[PDB]
RNA sequence: CCAGGGCUACACACGUGCUACAAUGGCGCAUACAAAGAGAAGCGACCUCGCGAGAGCAAGCGGACCUCAUAAAGUGCGUCGUAGUCCGGAUUGGAGUCUGCAACUCGACUCCAUGAAGUCGGAAUCGCUAGUAAUCGUGGAUCAGAAUGCCACGGUGAAUAC
RNA sequence: UCCUCCUAAAGAGUAACGGAGGAGCACGAAGGUUGGCUAAUCCUGGUCGGACAUCAGGAGGUUAGUGCAAUGGCAUAAGCC
């Protein structure tokens, strides 16, 4: 919820996505920006959102562009 | 010893009944003059007075079916009453057999196995559940009319 | 039929609010006012048109002021 | 009816051309209409199967036979002779005119309306319908409805081949996919 | 009355018997009203025919009870089978909106069991 | 030294509190009576925009003058007539605003909708002797933002002590 | 003490502390007559509905039914209205 200044995603995120739209799929990227929201573009992708000390890969899909990264990545363990 | 035993199946607070002016009579004139009362929950009302006097006809207008002369009676919003009648062949001028007759009260979410343990209970056994209602004895009528009441 | 053991049945006129007047005959006593029939269904456009809320793109993209 | 006499008038030459008869007596034809409430728990409430058949003779203006259990199943807990549902078969007029007062209101008022299936068929040329709900047919007013039971319709044709089944009921515009 | 599903209450001022509508609370209530130009403290029971005609086409505005309680099952379903974290939280029952879950939490939760 | 997470985890138990369960009350309109305190990368009038939280320009003030800042219970009229209710406000979906590099885990506030438990609380147990108890609002420290806690101020204002 | 089957050797009968089961009733209809009707079991299509309820087709053929144990019967039905 972050009003009239636009969507906030990290700049070594904003890199990270538009240099690897270029080339195709790849490897899964590996990020700690958990904060950073889902932009349209990014469709796709396996980028792996670290929870605290594993990253998870998530399979970025339509639907899920308007939630932030770490929306996607339980950082606690339950039963 | 028969097993009676009524319930409620949804309480109802506050008030229950209130009665506001309700002067009435036949030929007599004031069989009653200016009743006014409001009777709450949990109430036990014995309405005594004996003979000819309007020792009924009370719980006729109460219940509706003797019209008052002034007055109004405003029952609880939820208020189920179950009326049992000083003269009750009404009900049973109508030949239905015991089991019918009780089935006619069944409610939702009660089988006709849940219809026969009233009767049961009632000490109405195998045969006794097949005879017109017609034929039946006072208190053995009376008691019907009980299992009516627990069966509403 | 089995000497009036089945409810009456009497001609009424069915007529919807696009028109589609019909005489049937019906067990209702009363005539009826309702909606489209099955000549002016919106088979081919209904379903078509039963979609409508789905896609996060354009509600993400109707934001982007910035 | 007037369905019967759009199918004696049109269909009857339709369906020779079609498939290349030569009598008239040959073309399938719709022989009845049976349409069936099974409520199951009468036994739980008897008295709903006076609510089912009330509802049902609403739908169509013939009173309900009361169908009774034929075998002592131990799966529900009933016996023989216990009544469980109810039915009425259709014949001639009151049959067409039923057919037609389904077909032009009855159909288009289904909730998520998608198409009645095609393959609905028992491999002889007769139809099976379930309707989920008799509010869909305008002869309740919302006032004899404590359960949302509904109708099973049989149409039951004179046709030998499925494929001749299905060409037949196509020709009354029955609202397929 | 007969709106939507039901508008059976009378007796009740037309601004506040609108409210049993799945959908219709007190602003979006007086708004209909307003719109429509009948009075608030006007009785449903006062209220003839001649204006609940331009009442039932002025709740089709807005989403009512059939549609409504669709509408949010759908956002529900949504957020499950997406995996999102408040997703998560919908599947086994509890608060949502990030609270205590410690010793709070009865609503969502339930019935207190051992 | 750094990035991300945790202290916010939830079958449960306990302590201290806030809001209620309504009619000596809820809501709408109108109109009275305070004390104390804070303010310079701070308080920020008036005007315009927005249903609203707020936004744009922006005077005055390191102050008995300027701002926060409209006291609320109350009083007058109207409606609701004992219902899970025009009580209650949890929970949830959608749409936002503002601080802040950043609001997913994990902020406050606003708008529309849903509207739960709750109809005076078992054994038991706590505070209070007069401007006290009860209730009603106001401010400050901490603080970029974030209190129903803590500290402080006033309004109405009792019962009883053999 | 009575009833049914096997031992019982293709007429009747035939024993054992031989092998197996039943009876000490029921029904004013479950008796009489007249008129009609035909089952079990799966195979395909449908609201709750499910392996099994009611509906509609087809195969099947009496593999069902008989107030009560077994044997012999029963469609012209002795079975069901
Ligand atoms: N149906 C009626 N028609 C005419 N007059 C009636 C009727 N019912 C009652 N009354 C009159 O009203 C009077 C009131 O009778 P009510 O039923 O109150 O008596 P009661 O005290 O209940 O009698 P009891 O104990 O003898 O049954 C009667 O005595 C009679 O005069
Ligand atoms: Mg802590
Ligand atoms: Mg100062
Ligand atoms: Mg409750
Ligand atoms: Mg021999
Ligand atoms: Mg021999
Ligand atoms: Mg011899
Ligand atoms: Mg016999
Ligand atoms: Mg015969
Ligand atoms: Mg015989
Ligand atoms: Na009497
Ligand atoms: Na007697």
């Amino acid at each position: 919820r972050s009003l009239k200044k636009g969507p906030f995603i990290d700049l070594h995120l904003l890199k990270k996505v538009e240099k690897a739209v270029e080339s195709g799929d790849k490897k899964p990227l590996r990020t700690w920006s958990r904060r950073s929201t889902i932009f349209p573009n990014m469709i796709g992708l396996t980028i792996a959102v670290h929870n605290g000390r594993q990253h998870v890969p998530v399979f970025v899909t339509d639907e899920m562009v308007g939630h932030k990264l770490g929306e996607f990545a339980p950082t606690r363990t339950y039963r | 010893n028969p097993f009676i035993r009524f319930e409620q199946d949804k309480k109802l607070f506050r008030n229950a009944l209130e009665v506001e002016g309700l002067t009435k009579g036949f030929d007599n004139g004031p069989l009653f003059k200016n009743l006014n009362l409001l009777l709450e929950v949990g109430e036990k009302l014995a309405v005594l007075g004996t003979n000819g006097v309007g020792k009924s006809t009370l719980l006729k207008t109460l219940v509706g079916d003797l019209q008052p002369d002034s007055g109004t009676v405003k029952w609880s919003e939820n208020a189920r009453i179950g009326y049992y009648a000083q003269d009750h062949e009404y009900e049973f001028e109508n030949d239905l057999t015991v089991f019918e007759w009780m089935s006619q009260w069944k409610q939702e979410g009660d089988d006709e196995q849940a219809v026969r343990s009233i009767l049961g209970r009632l000490l109405f056994s195998q045969d006794d559940i097949k005879k017109p209602a017609k034929v039946l004895s006072g208190g053995e009528k009376g008691r019907m009319l009980f299992g009516k009441l627990m069966m509403q | 039929m089995k000497k009036d053991i089945h409810p009456k049945y009497e001609e009424i006129t069915a007529s919807c609010s696009c028109g589609n007047v019909m005489k049937i005959r019906s067990t209702v006593g009363h005539d009826l006012n309702l909606d489209v029939c099955s000549k002016c269904h919106p088979f081919f456009t209904g379903k078509q048109r039963d979609v409508a809320t789905g896609g996060r793109v354009d509600r993400f993209n109707k934001r982007f002021n910035i | 009816a007037k369905l019967h006499d759009y199918y004696k008038d049109e269909v009857v030459k339709k369906l020779m051309t079609e498939f290349n008869y030569n009598s008239v007596m040959q073309v399938p034809r719709v022989e009845k209409i049976t349409l069936n409430m099974g409520v199951g728990e009468a036994i739980a409430d008897k008295k709903l199967l006076d609510n089912a058949a009330a509802d049902l003779a609403a739908i169509s203006g013939q009173k309900p036979l009361i169908t009774k259990a034929r075998k002592s199943v131990a799966g529900f807990k009933i016996r023989q002779g216990y009544p469980i549902g109810c039915k009425v078969t259709l014949r001639g007029e009151r049959m067409w005119e039923f057919f037609e007062r389904l077909i032009t209101i009855a159909v288009p008022r289904i909730r998520d309306f998608r198409g009645l299936s095609a393959k609905s068929f028992d491999g002889r040329g007769n139809y099976s319908m379930g309707v989920r709900e008799q509010i869909i047919f305008p002869e309740i007013d919302y006032d004899k409805v404590d359960r949302v039971r509904g109708l099973d319709i049989t149409i039951t044709t004179t046709a030998k081949s499925d494929e001749e089944g299905r060409a037949l009921l196509a020709a009354f515009d029955f609202p397929f996919r | 009355a007969r709106i939507a599903g039901i508008n059976i209450p009378d007796h009740k001022h037309a601004v506040i018997a609108l409210t049993s509508i799945y959908g219709v609370g007190k602003t979006r209530s007086k708004a209909i009203l307003a719109a429509a130009g009948i009075a608030e403290d006007v009785k449903i029971s006062e209220l003839s025919e001649g204006q609940i005609d331009t009442l039932r086409d002025e709740v089709a505005k807005f989403v009512v009870e059939g549609d409504l309680r669709r509408e949010i099952s759908m956002s529900i379903k949504r957020l499950m089978d997406l995996g999102c974290y408040r997703g998560l939280r919908h599947r086994r029952g509890l608060p949502v909106r990030g609270q205590r879950t410690k010793t709070n939490a009865r609503t969502r939760k339930g019935p207190r069991k051992p």
